[PDB]
């Protein structure tokens, strides 16, 4: 059945990490390239998507007086960007320059939009290919578990001890060879139930 | 810690 | 206001070209903008001479920037035809550099021109 | 403690002992001369 | 014999009134030099009577250039007119001696002082900064200096946008990044549709 | 020596904000406020710390006289993290960038320059470093930039001018804190080539005493420079 | 005697390098660091009392 | 990190005993203790230093010592010097 | 012909939605890359007309980036400029002579661009 293939999950989780890396590099480029026009923004607004949206609404600092950033930013932050716009140390840019920077920012929000779509799609795949696992550990940790082993079957043939320390091999074998205590959480540390526990109960 | 350890089962 | 600044008067130009000829005979002269640039990087330049009639003047405007960063005196002379002739070579020279040497035979003469160039700047 | 080591780690361990003996020899020789003076 | 003091800030012009006059013959004595440092003792000497902030970045740069050249702007001529009594002659403490002649021409009834007694008072105002404004809105003096310093420097240098080659550098490093991503994403599209 | 892909050990110096990179050779190092690029072509050292990739820059004692001071063993430096510094004679970002690194995000550097051509590179460098305020103005007339500078912790003077003592005096009286630091780089040839360097160094120390500046230590900058010294003093405005 | 004093003087120039730091032209080539190392806890400045 | 990795410990020994690495190189006397806090860094050359001060990629190694083993001149000297000391011992 | 008869396994509608949507993202980036390339050529002409004319907009822009700025490039000596592009072969026994010769002219062109308020392309053409 098309709805019970695990090769989609292993690729989706790999794709999702690839998107996060590429979306981050473009965000830095926009913060650097647009930072020439107005370098104080990066310190005020840290979110890459929110940073990109400000450029789309107002391409130039002069526009900051009239442009409204309410839908992007809270009240106290949106006024900080307005004050900084006038007293900025940056240089003016041509409309030819502005056209390509807006194009880059559009790619930020479009990539951010698709990243949210892929996150939902991975949840849908996980709730159909391994519904029982998702009910217990969750979609994100569940998908990470499956991808680490390489297949759903390869994970099924593993004892629960390995599933406990599945993502901590660097620490595990270092400890085993050096007569030291071994890790006790691995990749399951980010499961919701583990977080609810406290102290030594996390290990249990 | 090379002085502390000793090598065995040399191959 | 003009890019080539300060420009030495007629009297100072002859005094500068006198020192250039002596340094040429004593192997204390670097001819050409490329060789002049290296001396500034090594900090072995006593001062720089440039030609104000260079065509275009912009191909030697990196030198004043390097000098002012390094606190090295520099001056412009009106003619590259005259500068190259006094340098001892058969071609025009747009820039020349007097190499630092406190054991030179022309040390007093070099410092005399250097003092006047600082006054010019 | 007894351990089992790979070839590269043995070479790394062999090298560091060679260095330490040379340093000890160079230091002691340096000491003896200054003591003599 | 100082009664009013003029201080220039990045944010505006502040006029102070000298309540008590410090000893002049004993100016170099340590105890009078310590009073300048101590805020509690300094506040007994002067008190703020007027502060006129600038309209924005443009006015601050204009007045920075005028103060740099020892000239009286319309903004400065306004605050001095509002504060200085017309009166024999009112005495105004200013940091710059070059500004003294300019103020005298506009106001024949004010005598400007920039001696060391004036400098010590200007020094104390600079030392304590916003603390002397008693809660009045003067922005942040340190953050305003950064913008004005850049604006001041770039005006003298006549820095212009046309010179910038940073647009070139950002373009190059972005183009090859796009080329890598166009390939990387496109190959995946071959895999995803490759199954189908 | 210190080639491209070589590995080094980074440890702190006795001075705060200054580091040493060990190896077959040793390097003086400051943490990069603007990572990813060099200011004047110096070597950089990357460390992976929890993982973010922090960067460091090499400080060349032959290019910076302050670095030549660190190498020669200066006892007290008032340039330290969280201090405002007035840098007189900031030709470009060669040495101000390293001073900006030491003071860090919380401190600031007031970089004063006169010539316009070096000033352009100073302004360009200052955009990458928000803690640098470039002031393209003559240090002989501090009144022209009194609006731009507040009270400062340390005054560093690298002006290579015969009347540098007056300039250091004028700027300290307005902007320097009581008990503030003063660090002068003196080049004997610039002040008086007619007499020996030792006579010049003694004369400049006398002028500082005349200006209520108490010298603390003096250091000559061989092998990196010839006929150069750094004098470190304290501004005692109350009394000497 | 001329040769004897020549060898005496060149010998003294070597020993002067072991008594104090001497300027020897500055930097030659790419900067390769401090070859003999940096001492963190030693100061050579002359202190005013 | 407590229980520090062996490669870090063995590199800290190289800096401490750097006086013996090269017969021609000598150092100021220094009692170098392992600092409380430190980092391991990799140098980045300038692009203008491609010929003068750049290592080839294959020569680069994760540790300082592994590069030192690669140097053939160093290995030859250590082998000769080591034998002489053992003969005397 | 292949579509009528093939061994490909049909994937879900949600999967097909991502193949197209992901393909739209790839398609848009190619369009923007072409736009940014044209922006580069126009910007190279105004900023560095002499250098862009002599070698090209893309090659000249890479040379500027390796120097770190146009100001850095104009300050370097001719020998350093040649080894500034000796790692991507920007200027590339008779072959070496031209590469050195072109490097010297590139050094001159960068100076006319950097130290002119409104650089022209007249000298780059003759160069």
């Amino acid at each position: 059945s098309a709805d019970k293939v695990d090769v989609m999950i292993i690729q989706a989780i790999a794709l999702l990490d690839d998107l996060d890396k590429e979306l981050n590099t473009y965000a830095m480029r926009c913060k650097e390239w647009y930072g020439w026009h107005f370098p104080e923004l990066a310190k005020i607004v840290t979110d890459s998507v929110a940073y990109a949206r400000i450029i789309l609404t107002m391409g130039i600092r002069s526009k900051a007086s009239e442009t409204d950033l309410s839908e992007i930013l809270p009240e106290e932050i949106e006024e900080r960007v307005k004050t900084a716009a006038e007293v900025s140390m940056g240089t003016e840019i041509t409309q030819t320059d502005l056209d390509n920077i807006n194009a880059l920012a559009e790619q930020i929000v479009e990539f951010a939009a698709y990243r949210e779509q892929l996150s939902n799609y991975l949840s849908a795949r996980m709730k159909a290919i391994a519904p029982n696992l998702t009910q217990l550990v969750g979609e994100l940790v569940g998908a990470r578990l499956i991808a680490h082993s390489g297949s759903l079957i390869s994970l099924a043939k593993s004892p629960a001890s390995t599933i406990q320390i599945l993502g901590a091999e660097k620490a595990l074998f270092r400890a085993l060879k050096t007569k030291h205590d071994t890790p006790k959480y691995g990749l399951l540390y980010h499961a919701s139930l583990v977080g609810q526990a406290t102290g030594k109960n996390k290990g249990k | 810690e090379d002085e502390d350890e000793e090598e065995v089962l040399a191959m | 206001n003009p890019k080539a600044f300060p420009l030495a008067d007629a009297a100072l130009t002859q005094q500068i070209l006198d020192v250039v000829q002596q340094a040429a005979n004593l192997r204390q002269l670097k001819k050409g903008a490329n060789e002049a640039t290296k001396t500034l990087n090594r900090g072995i330049s006593e001062f720089i001479i440039m030609a104000a009639d260079c065509e275009p003047i912009e191909i030697l405007l990196h030198l004043p920037l390097l000098c002012e960063d390094k606190n090295v005196p520099y001056v412009f002379v009106p003619s590259r035809v005259a500068l190259g002739r006094a340098c001892g070579v058969s071609r025009p020279v747009i820039a020349a550099s007097i190499t630092t040497n406190d054991a030179s035979a022309i040390k007093t003469q070099i410092y005399a021109v250097k003092d006047k160039i600082e006054t010019l700047l | 403690r007894a351990v089992v080591l790979g070839g590269d780690e043995k070479k790394a361990r062999s090298f560091i002992q060679k260095v330490l003996t040379i340093s000890k020899a160079k230091d002691s020789k340096r000491k003896e001369q200054k003591a003599s003076q | 014999p100082i009664e009013y003091l003029l201080f220039e800030e990045p944010t505006g012009y502040a006029v102070f009134k000298v309540k008590l006059q410090q000893d002049d013959i004993g100016s170099r004595l340590k105890e009078v030099q310590e009073q300048i440092n101590d805020f509690g003792a300094f506040t007994k000497l002067i008190e703020l009577v007027s502060f006129a902030p600038f309209k924005g970045a443009a006015e601050a740069l204009e007045n920075a250039n005028d103060i740099s050249e020892g000239l009286v702007s319309e903004s400065l001529k306004a605050i001095l007119d509002l504060n200085l009594p017309k009166a024999k002659n009112i005495t105004l403490a200013i940091s710059d001696k070059n500004l003294g002649p300019s103020i005298k021409e506009e106001f024949p009834y004010v005598d400007c002082i920039s001696n060391e007694l004036a400098q010590d008072l200007i020094r104390g105002v600079r030392l304590h900064g916003e603390k002397l404004f008693k809660g009045l809105q003067s922005g942040d003096l340190e953050r305003a200096q950064l913008g004005l310093g850049h604006a001041y420097s770039r005006a003298k240098v006549k820095f212009s946008v046309q010179k910038n080659d940073n647009h070139i550098i950002q373009a190059i490093a972005l183009l090859d990044q796009l080329d890598k991503d166009i390939n990387t994403f496109a190959m995946r599209v071959k895999e995803w549709y490759g199954w189908h | 020596g210190a080639r491209g892909g070589a590995k080094v050990v980074i440890e702190p110096h006795r001075h705060a904000g200054v580091y040493i990179a060990r190896g077959k050779e040793d390097l003086l190092v400051t943490k990069n406020m603007a990572p990813g690029e060099s200011v004047y072509g110096e070597k950089r050292i990357s460390v992976e710390e929890p993982p973010t990739k922090v960067e460091y820059r090499v400080w060349n004692p032959f290019r910076s006289k302050l670095a030549a001071g660190i190498m020669g063993g200066l006892d007290e430096l008032f340039i330290a993290p969280g201090k405002k510094v007035l840098y007189l004679g900031a030709a470009s970002g060669t040495s101000v960038s390293h001073v900006s690194d030491v003071v860090g995000p919380e401190g600031v550097v007031y970089a004063v320059e006169f010539s316009h051509r070096p000033g352009r590179e100073l302004i360009s460098m200052a955009k990458k470093r928000p803690n640098i305020i470039p002031i393209i103005e003559d240090a002989r007339h501090p009144q022209k930039y009194r609006m731009l500078i507040g009270m400062v912790d340390c005054v560093f003077a690298d002006v290579a001018q015969p009347d540098q003592a007056r300039i250091i005096a004028l700027n300290s009286h307005m902007f320097l804190k009581d008990q503030g630091g003063v660090v002068i780089s003196i080049k004997a040839n610039c002040i008086d080539s007619t007499v020996d360097a030792e006579t010049v160094f003694a004369r400049e120390v006398q002028k500082l005493r005349e200006e209520r500046i108490k010298p603390l230590e003096q250091l000559t900058l061989e092998p990196y420079e010839r006929d150069h010294c750094i004098v470190v003093g304290r501004y005692m405005r109350s009394g000497l | 005697s001329r040769v004897k004093k020549r060898k005496k003087y060149q010998k003294a120039q070597k020993k002067l390098k072991s008594v104090r730091a001497v300027y020897s032209g500055g930097q030659s080539g790419v900067y390769e660091g401090e070859k003999t190392g940096i001492k963190k806890g030693l100061t050579r400045s002359v202190k005013f009392k | 990190d407590d229980n520090m990795r062996r490669e870090v410990q063995r590199d800290l020994l190289l800096i401490k005993h750097r006086a013996a690495l090269d017969p021609k190189r000598h150092y100021k006397k220094q009692r170098w203790e392992v600092p409380e806090r430190f980092a391991i860094g990799t140098i980045i050359e300038d692009k203008s230093e491609f010929y003068s001060s750049r290592m080839n990629r294959k020569e680069r190694k994760s540790t300082i010592l592994e590069t030192l083993m690669g140097d053939e001149a160093s290995n030859k000297y250590f082998k000769r010097k080591y034998n002489e000391i053992q003969e005397k011992s | 012909d292949n579509a009528r008869i093939s061994m490909g396994q049909d994937i879900s509608e949600t999967d097909m939605e991502n193949v197209c949507v992901f393909a739209q993202r790839v398609a848009s980036l190619a369009d923007y890359r072409r736009q940014l390339y044209d922006y580069l050529c126009e910007k190279m002409h105004t900023v560095a007309p002499n250098l862009s004319e002599l070698i090209g907009e893309v090659i000249g822009a890479r040379l500027i980036s390796h120097a770190g700025s146009l100001t850095n490039l104009s300050k370097q000596a001719a020998s350093t400029v040649q080894i500034l592009g000796a790692e991507k072969a920007l200027f590339r026994k008779n072959k070496g002579r031209i590469s050195r010769y072109l490097a010297n002219k590139c050094s001159m062109a960068s100076r006319i661009d950097n130290y002119s308020e409104e650089p022209s392309n007249v000298f780059g053409s003759v160069l």
